């Protein structure tokens, strides 16, 4: 008697025997394993690598009838160390680009183990996982990043996935906020996907995630709106005032021109047209507008009652014509990328 | 079935499977060449790295040859063997020539997978990231097109003792998935495949080569540098239509213009990589700067020649420039896209 | 006879029947695990990863009895491979983002074995933890991160956490030296997790950071408001000289681009709005208004002797306005940003 | 036979009976360890990030006396089969941030014994290590990076580190060593300390190395652009007054200058939160460069805004302003350099 | 006849009381380690680093008699992990700072016997050697950097070290181009040094780079050049013309003053003086002077012969001078 002894040649006694290069429940029907998901935090999500990054508490659940104990009332928890002297699943994530199980102070792994043989084993695991994202709509746009986890070397018919507590097997994305994003929604699902060499088990969870546009109206539309804005100013100075009618223009493309090469410096370098570029190259048409406008009245003026009516005549249009078409291509730019 | 039994002959037959076998010696080492049949699937290719000369490819390589020593008997005519044994049979020591740094995925128990057969041929499966070398020529920078290669065979073992063959052909066995196109500087063309052999002062090899073809997107850097610098020289072309008495006007554009023709500069090199010749881009803005730069040289004589020669005939000059300069730079556009895009 | 002949029979009678897979006194009380700390540095802190680095010298007491001998007056310190032998708690860091334990020469590890059965097992390790920031205050903000200590697989009926000296278990904190913080406060806490059937042990450890603002005032904040000060001499020109008055009011708008811009490309890029970007944004207003103003200016000028009072009378009111509106607004936003 | 034979039994006869998880002498003696460095290569020094980079050859050598053996040679080299197998201290450097025992065509490690029992353990070592820095005085600032390391487990009552010679010819660097860009490395200092932490008492091995920046870069980079930028915003005093648009053009273009050259002079230094040396020289460049527009202002004032205009202020600051400039500098530069 | 079972016979009686700790011919002569490298790449060179990253097929050969055999008419060529149960040479690169052998599949490792007892010990290395750059020069610069071999643990009485084909005995170097660099010529060298445990055995390897000028020269000469020549447009502008002069003027110091603050933290880091910034801080000096040079014609003028003569001479001298400085950089920074 006493559980020091007797504890230790249970134990003892259960991988006496053990083979951990046959599968349980071998030449039966495939043994099914359950896994659910702690999702600690989503670390980083990187366009111009296309990959984000987790950190969760990755569990599987299954049996083996080779592990049967009996008179322990116990679930006995094992050490770490002995997660290497059993069978596991060869479970893999498939769109995984780099990912480790921490190791500090102790693997962070755990086994334990039940009367009827069922297993628990659970991992901390820090992986960072490719995503596509579709830049097109930047900076209004949403993405779908997903986790994919699959088996190895067993086709369906030997090892079957299922998400362990159904639509509440993944827990945690409740807690999480990101600077830049904020997560809509979360789905799990189940498939068989057949490809080269057999039928596969494969679970999936997804989350939508839906970006904050806060940052990009103070630091880029706003700014862009202003020194467009700017560039009226010229319509209402005298013609007569060449000196003045000019260095607002030229000096305002040089101005448009700073914000238009140093924002695509700082942001993520994303070489495609987007949304943003398409608006940055629509208020730099409009600013190179406002400044032919005043070349066509000084030749008008000087060169060719015309000299001062069509000179004032072209300034009193350039008036409201400006500002209605900005108007308008603000409200095609917004109803565009927001509403369709 | 036969469930007692079918679970005992399996590990009775892949205890003593590895009886007389040794592991450091090929199969048939004196009498015949290990002839070795692989595969690739690309989970994803991508991304492309100018600066480093580089991209990342995902695949899992499947490697086949046929070991009389592993013969097994039994009902099952095919067995999956545990990576114990995986470490203890002999695997060809295949390695990639183009690779700066490889990753062999360890998650969750390592992603390998090796099979054996009734009559002993082994199935050899891993999931592998490479970063391999691409060499790339760049005169046609925003207009060029690459063909990144990827080289693999045995390190140890030369031609007289393995071979490589794709297994089911040549074009027929490498698979690229749908979702795999992970680029965004470039769209894939397509992919072509062959084999070569080698000689080193270790003796001679044969290479198993797959090319993946890339053509680079223009879309960006249209709206990026050409048209800035377009219209920023129909800026510096507009100031000949000013009158000539506004000398504090007219300086202002040339000036000014020069300046944003200088920021225009600096975001250019920033994208191009490090590369020590002009590119195709290079041609432009190098020319576009000029017709900034002769513009203001242009008021210069006509300032000098009506201060200094007034009821002079300076004004011909301002006539002349005005048709020039837009003239000349449109034959430059014509014959830079006509020479970069057929081609 | 004391020589080191009987020391090794000794630790060979404590190691032989020994069992690292059984916790002490298995099946018995939790083990009460002892910790202590000693903070070697805080080597970053960065607000782009919402992490901080830290090194520490980490010790861990418990009692396990099966380590008991006499005889031996001293002690005893074992070459640190024997971690390897013994049982050692799985303590690990909840938050923690990537860590190791430093390896140089040989793992800095230590084991200590006491007469009684006490072991005293410590190692040296740099982690990156994870403390999510309020940067809305950016340049006047405070900032509380922990470090989070938690058993992996055994719950509080296995193991008990407890500081090892009270408020005394940590030390070092007062020598170090960040370079944008200051170390306010620190608390240690202690408490047990708990969650369905499972409580867990914790302990964790906070510290209270201030920035320091001085590299802020000196090149973000003077500088712009320098410029937008400077933006108000236009006022004081006569509204004859269309040519300076403009060139004064469109280069200012280019030197506050100019300022923003290049912040852009040193301040943390963290995609949402802050108390900096306030200010910034703040400043281009006041500038981008100045040069509206004479817009009208120039216009009620020349869009026609009342008309010569009237341009000059909406100076006389915006040499007041100015001033005072700026004041009032830099007023608020001192007191938003430090009541809050 | 007698010169291959012997070799190998002589080692075989030396770990039976061994522990490798006891230092020698227990309880009779204090364990003397002897140790000196040569540090083949120097920096890069990081002072973006206050560490720096050195690669040493690390020696040691103690006496175990139950590795003493007799044979016809006086020495031989173990190999870093055998040498895992032997007690080594547990030697680690206090304020490393990162380091690598270099591992390349076998472990660049080396274990001899001699006849005595005495062995010399040596290692290839890279090195990270903290190095705080005052950088108040930022461009002509000094500093002294050190190198301390000492036993992590044996306390001062049971191990106890000295250098070799327990003099200068402990600390070695190689002629070639110094791969510094922009310090100097002037000299080094050798010492030794106790302290005291939790787990006990300890013993510290400690090497200075002093360091001083090189002025050049900064001054054709920095002080000189500066300088020049602030020469000009006062030349606009000889420029015709009657001429606003000129004056004001140049006025408000060398403050967004000054701008420009406050923006770059940043991209240096760890971004700390005080006051160094640049910003008291920048600051006040451009608050000259500042206050010599508002000069215009008020003259531009009393004579478009009056005519009984004033012609002082013109004059006068022709005089003042680069007399309080040339007093600043005189003053700055007489402060930061006879340091 | 049954040779699968001769030839795990005959490697197994290699092994037989083989000791990892003795080398060949323990005792006696030094063992002679033949040499032989083939250049994969030289991969990228910095200088914010004084290093350079080097991949290669890093090969050794020696005699060890204890491994002869004469069943088998063949160069046994075995398996990569028999590498860790024989005697290899205690060879380190020196300069390196950071290395690795690839590892894609299984460790890129070779060992091949061959009867007579040759040992063929063959790696593929990729490693960071430390390249001392004295860039005073830069971009005109030359520069010579080595990957340096040495024993660690061995003295020449115990280890010899060779190349194998003398000067042949590397290749891959007349292959490889670098974007900024092309190989001018390489060197092996093998020598004795007297270091501080006692006298070692070194081959050394030496590549000379020439850096790629065509870059600086449209990317950074040319745009200062043109904004200095510029800046001379200034004088041919009528004195008068205050507001154009001035606008000119100031307008080419703030923009010499982008391209400087954009091409420092474009450039890699190395902060001491190099060519281009007394290049660059020439032509600010030019760029300054001209509008300094305004200001002087402005006083005299508003206060003519004098103003007019004043802004004649300088449309001689500052294209005279600029060439003459030209004439004094070039010539210093190509010849001496
Ligand atoms: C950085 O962030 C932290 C989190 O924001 C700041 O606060 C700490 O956060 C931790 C959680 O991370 C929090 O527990 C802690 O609060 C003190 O905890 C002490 C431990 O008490 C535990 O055991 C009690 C058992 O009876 C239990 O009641 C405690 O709280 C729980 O129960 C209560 C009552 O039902 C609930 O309201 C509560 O929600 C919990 O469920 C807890 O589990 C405790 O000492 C202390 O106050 C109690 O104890 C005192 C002494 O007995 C009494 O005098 C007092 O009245 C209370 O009963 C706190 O509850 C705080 N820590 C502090 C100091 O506030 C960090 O402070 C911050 N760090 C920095 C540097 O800024
Ligand atoms: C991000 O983007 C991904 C990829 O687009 C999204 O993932 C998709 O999510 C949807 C749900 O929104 C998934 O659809 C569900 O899929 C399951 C499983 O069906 C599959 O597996 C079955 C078992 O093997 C198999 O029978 C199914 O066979 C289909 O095809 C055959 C014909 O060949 C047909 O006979 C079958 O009827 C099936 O159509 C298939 O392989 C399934 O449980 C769901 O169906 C239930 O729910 C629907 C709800 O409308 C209901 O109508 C059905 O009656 C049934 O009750 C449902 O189809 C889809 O599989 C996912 N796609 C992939 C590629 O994984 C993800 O949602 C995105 N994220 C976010 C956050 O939006
Ligand atoms: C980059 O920069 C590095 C560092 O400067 C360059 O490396 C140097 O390369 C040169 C060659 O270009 C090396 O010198 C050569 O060395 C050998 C070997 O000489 C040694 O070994 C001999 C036995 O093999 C031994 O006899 C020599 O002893 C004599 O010389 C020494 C020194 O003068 C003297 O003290 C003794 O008393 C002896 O007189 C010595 O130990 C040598 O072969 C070369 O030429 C000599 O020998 C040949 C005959 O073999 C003869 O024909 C020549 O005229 C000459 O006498 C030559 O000296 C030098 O050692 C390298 N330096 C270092 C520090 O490694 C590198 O080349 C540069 N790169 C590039 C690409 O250029
Ligand atoms: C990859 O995953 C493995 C498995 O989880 C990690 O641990 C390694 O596991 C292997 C066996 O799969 C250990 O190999 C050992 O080798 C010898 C010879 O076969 C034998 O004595 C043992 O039975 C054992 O199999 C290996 O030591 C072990 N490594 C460590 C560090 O624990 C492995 O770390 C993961 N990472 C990598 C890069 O492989
Ligand atoms: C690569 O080398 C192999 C060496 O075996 C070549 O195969 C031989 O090809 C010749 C004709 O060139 C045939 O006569 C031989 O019978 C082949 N040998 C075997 C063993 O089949 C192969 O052709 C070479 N490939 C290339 C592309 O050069
Ligand atoms: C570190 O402490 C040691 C302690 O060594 C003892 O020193 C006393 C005083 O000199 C001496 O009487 C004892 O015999 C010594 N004991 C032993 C076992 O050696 C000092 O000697 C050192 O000087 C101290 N180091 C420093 C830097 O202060
Ligand atoms: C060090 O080299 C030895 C040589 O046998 C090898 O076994 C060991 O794994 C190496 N260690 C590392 C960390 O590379
Ligand atoms: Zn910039």
């Amino acid at each position: 008697p006493g559980n020091m002894s007797f504890v230790k040649e249970t134990v003892d006694k259960l991988l006496k025997g053990y083979d951990i290069r046959l599968r349980p429940d071998f030449g039966g029907p495939p043994v099914c394993v359950g896994m659910n998901i702690d999702i600690a935090s989503i670390d980083m999500v990187s366009e111009v690598n296309m990959d984000y990054t987790l950190t969760m508490y990755f569990q599987q659940y299954w049996r083996d009838k080779r592990l049967a104990y009996s008179g322990i009332p116990l679930n006995l928890t094992l050490d770490n160390r002995v997660a290497d002297q059993l069978w596991v699943p060869d479970t893999y994530f498939l769109n995984d680009k780099k990912s480790f199980v921490h190791g500090v102070t102790v693997k962070n792994r755990m086994i334990r183990l039940h009367p009827d043989g069922t297993v628990l084993y659970g991992l901390r695991i820090t992986t960072t996982a490719a995503c596509m994202m579709d830049l097109r709509r930047y900076p209004l746009d949403e993405q779908n990043c997903t986790l994919e986890i699959e088996s190895y070397g067993y086709t369906t018919d030997d090892i079957e996935f299922y998400w362990r507590g159904g639509d509440k097997a993944v827990t945690g994305v409740e807690r999480i906020e990101l600077p830049q994003f904020s997560i809509v929604e979360h789905r799990l699902v189940s498939r068989n996907v057949v490809f080269a060499t057999g039928a596969y088990p494969r679970l999936s969870l997804s989350f939508r995630l839906k970006r904050n546009i806060g940052y990009f109206i103070l630091q880029t539309y706003m700014p862009s709106i202003l020194i467009t804005i700017l560039s009226w100013v010229s319509f209402w100075i005298n013609y007569d005032a060449s000196a003045a009618r000019v260095a607002l223009g030229i000096t305002t493309v040089l101005t448009m021109t700073t914000i238009n090469t140093h924002l695509r410096e700082t942001l993520p370098k994303i070489p495609y047209v987007k949304a943003i570029d398409m608006y940055l190259m629509g208020c730099f048409v409009f600013v190179f507008l406002a400044l032919l406008e005043y070349a066509f009245v000084n030749y008008i003026f000087f060169s060719q009652e015309l000299y001062k009516g069509r000179a004032a005549a072209i300034d009193r249009w350039s008036r409201i014509v400006f500002p209605f078409t900005f108007s308008l291509f603000n409200l095609v730019y917004w109803l565009y990328y927001v509403n369709s | 079935d036969e469930t007692n039994d079918n679970i005992t002959i399996f590990t009775r037959i892949l205890d003593g499977l590895l009886d007389g076998y040794d592991n450091r010696l090929r199969p048939g080492l004196g009498e015949r060449i290990t002839q070795v049949r692989t595969d690739i699937y690309v989970t994803s290719f991508g991304p492309v790295s100018d600066t480093e000369m580089e991209y990342t490819i995902d695949v899992f390589f499947r490697q086949s040859w046929k070991d009389e020593r592993l013969r097994f008997k039994g009902p099952m005519q095919r067995l999956p063997l545990n990576n114990l044994l995986a470490s203890k049979i002999w695997t060809p020591d295949t390695f990639f020539h183009n690779g700066k740094k490889s990753i062999a995925h360890n998650m969750t128990t390592p992603n390998k997978l090796l099979r054996l057969e009734d009559d002993g041929t082994l199935l050899y499966t891993m999931r592998l990231t490479i970063s391999a070398e691409c060499p790339m020529q760049l005169e046609d920078f925003p207009m060029d097109a690459h063909a990144c290669p990827l080289k693999f065979g045995s390190y140890a073992y030369p031609n007289s003792e393995v071979v490589y063959v794709w297994t089911n052909g040549s074009t027929k066995s490498v698979v690229v998935a749908e979702d795999g196109s992970r680029l965004n500087q470039y769209h894939l063309m397509g992919q072509t495949v062959g084999t070569e052999n080698i000689s080193t002062s270790t003796g001679e090899y044969t290479i198993m080569t797959a090319h993946f073809h890339l053509k680079r997107k223009i879309g960006y850097f249209v709206i990026q540098t050409y048209l800035p610098c377009i219209m920023t020289v129909i800026l510096s072309q507009v100031s000949f239509w000013l009158n000539r008495e506004s000398v504090p006007a007219r300086t202002v554009f040339g000036v000014t213009t020069v300046l944003t023709m200088t920021t225009l500069s600096i975001s250019a090199r920033n994208s191009l990589p490090k590369v020590a010749y002009a590119t195709a881009m290079d041609w432009f803005i190098a020319v576009c700067y000029a017709f900034v730069f002769s513009a203001l040289i242009e008021f210069a004589t006509v300032n000098y020649f009506t201060k200094s020669q007034p009821a002079a005939s300076i004004s011909k000059i301002d006539k002349m420039s005005r048709i020039v300069f837009p003239v000349l730079f449109g034959t430059f556009n014509l014959v830079y896209w006509a020479t970069y895009l057929n081609r």
